[PDB]
């Protein structure tokens, strides 16, 4: 230890005018005792099989050398605090050095973790290590497929369960996709089954077939073992094969379920933008598609809705920059549907859904960048779309913030 | 010498007998896949298909001839192997 | 296995019609290859013939026979009945040899090796549009060979022309993320075009073709 720290300690105690040889005599004695204890605290670390050197190792190394693991206070009478330790002092270098005494009371206490339990598994089955989650993982000859016949049976059972004939079968198959560690090396056949399926499943707009495939995509994504961005190229169109896209089935009713499917697709797209991200390839490409879907004259109204949802779920700043200069166009589209003349297409349903979604996004953006003053008629400067109801949504958001 | 490509052999007269990172090249980052999205369009053996093992696995890239004079390796005549995995071939 | 005499005679007539005696028999032979239903069992012979014939360009730098073999490959691709998936590993390096080799000519200055360049580049863009699968990795491997042939210096202007031609026939996003970073290389090109001192070399016609 440095001697210029030992003179600071001595003169802050009442012992002034100490020589350098007196001060060097202090810093080789105490640096030995630190070296004697840290060599002795490494015995408790090696007998703990933790290779960590926790804070409690020095408490037992001090007690072994007949010194109290008393830290920050020393009792000359030794009786209230014998060699039992007090766990040290939770102090920092970058600390505040003054707190309010009701700040420590009002904070929530940390959760006591689970107690120790004994689970058994298999490291080796007759010499081979299994791939369970408790483990780290001239005629040419007739070739064999790279999948086993358990793997083709498994793949066949999982795909025939994921087309959703029974709901419990689906849900297990989805959890099986979500946590099978050996689901790599079968992933080309799953990606091809998804992609090919959506494209021949939008020829006739079969909603369930699509809602099940989107849930299969979501179950493929949250699996941590498999490497997905080799297959995302084929997947991006397949997952989005019916987002804005129109319905060849009865569009007006199940327009609720397909809108929910579109919301799920937006969520998977946002997860994809958060991950697989490199410079200017994926997020900006789908953002450019979505914007040129929006800036289109005579836009498909089932599509005036899917692309609107896609653009909306892109995060904080995206609606802060992309949902600002376009309110007048949205209002004009709503006015045309309202005029009529006749309901040739579900145009009216598409318009109502688009307006509601746009109004909710606009409230949250307004609540985010500005005070809640003049919430009655100032929104009439923005064509008066949501107005006082938008103000009420902002007030509900403020109440949720107060609850938080 | 007498097999397929005998014509070539006779004509010759031979008589014995960071932008290189892997991601840049993944086709999600190199393909306008947004054009694909369809808008307003209008067992005992295996349920898995057998692929060419040579195409799927072999390094055929090693038969490309980048420089005729500097052929880094020496190529050899190829014998006909008549793969029987392919259907449409009687044998 | 053993070609029968019928298809042995058909193989002989079709291959000798594409060696260059006259153009009309060549056009009828290519229209035979492109539009017949039963030419399987003769696809490995055609692939061997084409790949060995493109190899025989190194002994004799014949531009014309390479144009004929590339029109043979282009006719083989247009056949709806035969599937070239099992034999594409032979036809890819032959078209690649027609793209990125440096001497494609016998007289380098007057022979338009340049067209066998953009024709074979269009051919390889078609061969990796129809056949690239994520198990194949045809297009990513082809872009990687073109890219490390283009970015690497010491490469001749002919092979750089072939690399740029193939990369630019692949599509728009490829020239966004491969060609556009090295646009400063045009300055290194115009070093040897606007400014001499040597002028009567062949490094000017190839450079302004690349430009």
């Amino acid at each position: 230890l440095p001697s210029e720290s030992m003179k600071v300690v001595a003169e802050s105690m009442g012992i002034a005018q100490i020589q350098e040889e007196t001060c060097q005599l202090l810093t080789d004695e105490v640096s030995y005792r630190i070296k004697e204890i840290a060599q002795d605290a490494l015995k408790f670390m090696h007998m703990g099989k933790r290779q960590k050197l926790t804070t409690s190792d020095i408490d037992y190394a001090l007690k072994l050398k007949n010194v109290e693991p008393l830290y920050g206070f020393h009792a000359q009478e030794f009786i209230p605090f014998r060699f039992a330790s007090g766990g040290g002092r939770e102090l920092y270098f970058y600390e505040e050095k003054e707190v309010d005494l009701s700040d420590i009371i009002n904070t929530p206490l940390p959760r006591v973790p689970l107690d120790v339990c004994l689970k058994a598994h298999w490291l080796s089955i007759e010499g081979c290590q299994p791939a369970i989650p408790e483990n780290p993982p001239r005629l040419k000859p007739r070739s064999i497929h790279e999948l086993s016949v358990e793997q083709q049976l498994y793949y066949k059972e999982i795909t025939e369960a994921c087309v959703g004939s029974c709901e419990a079968k689906r849900a297990e198959a989805l959890q099986s996709i979500a946590t099978d560690p050996g689901l790599y090396q079968m992933l080309p056949r799953f990606s091809t089954f998804i992609s090919e399926g959506v494209r021949v499943n939008v020829v006739q707009n079969n909603l369930a077939l699509l809602i099940y495939l989107m849930r299969m995509v979501k179950a493929l994504m949250d699996n941590p073992t498999l490497y997905l961005e080799k297959y995302v190229h084929e997947l991006i169109p397949a997952v989005m094969t019916c987002i804005v896209s129109r319905q060849l089935c009865l569009r007006p009713d199940v327009d609720n379920h397909w809108a929910l499917r579109d919301f799920a697709a937006r969520l998977v797209a946002q997860i994809c933008k958060h991950f697989s991200t490199t410079t200017n390839n994926i997020q900006s490409r789908i953002t450019k598609t979505f914007t040129k879907s929006w800036v289109d004259e005579k836009t498909p109204w089932t599509t005036r809705y899917g692309s609107i949802a896609g653009l909306a779920e892109l995060g904080h700043d995206v609606i802060k920059t992309l949902i600002l200069p376009r309110l007048q166009q949205e209002g004009e589209r709503i006015r045309s549907v309202l005029d009529g003349p006749v309901l040739s297409n579900i145009d009216r349903i598409g318009a109502d859904h688009v307006q509601s979604l746009l109004l909710k996004h606009c409230a949250p953006v307004l609540a985010k960048l500005r005070p809640p003053p003049d919430n009655q008629d100032a929104y009439r400067a923005e064509f008066g779309s949501l107005g006082p109801l938008l103000c009420s949504q902002v007030v509900k958001a403020r109440a949720q913030a107060a609850l938080q | 010498r007498y097999g397929p490509a005998r014509l070539w052999y006779d004509m010759l007269g031979v008589p014995e007998d960071d932008l290189l990172a892997d991601e840049n090249f993944l086709m999600v980052t190199q393909l306008h896949w947004e054009d694909d999205i369809i808008w307003d369009g209008e067992p005992w053996y295996s349920i898995f298909p057998i692929d060419n093992e040579d195409l799927v696995y072999g390094r055929w890239e090693d038969n490309i001839i980048w420089d005729a004079q500097a052929m880094p390796r020496l190529l050899e005549p190829p014998v006909l192997t008549l793969d029987p995995n392919d259907e449409n071939l009687i044998l």
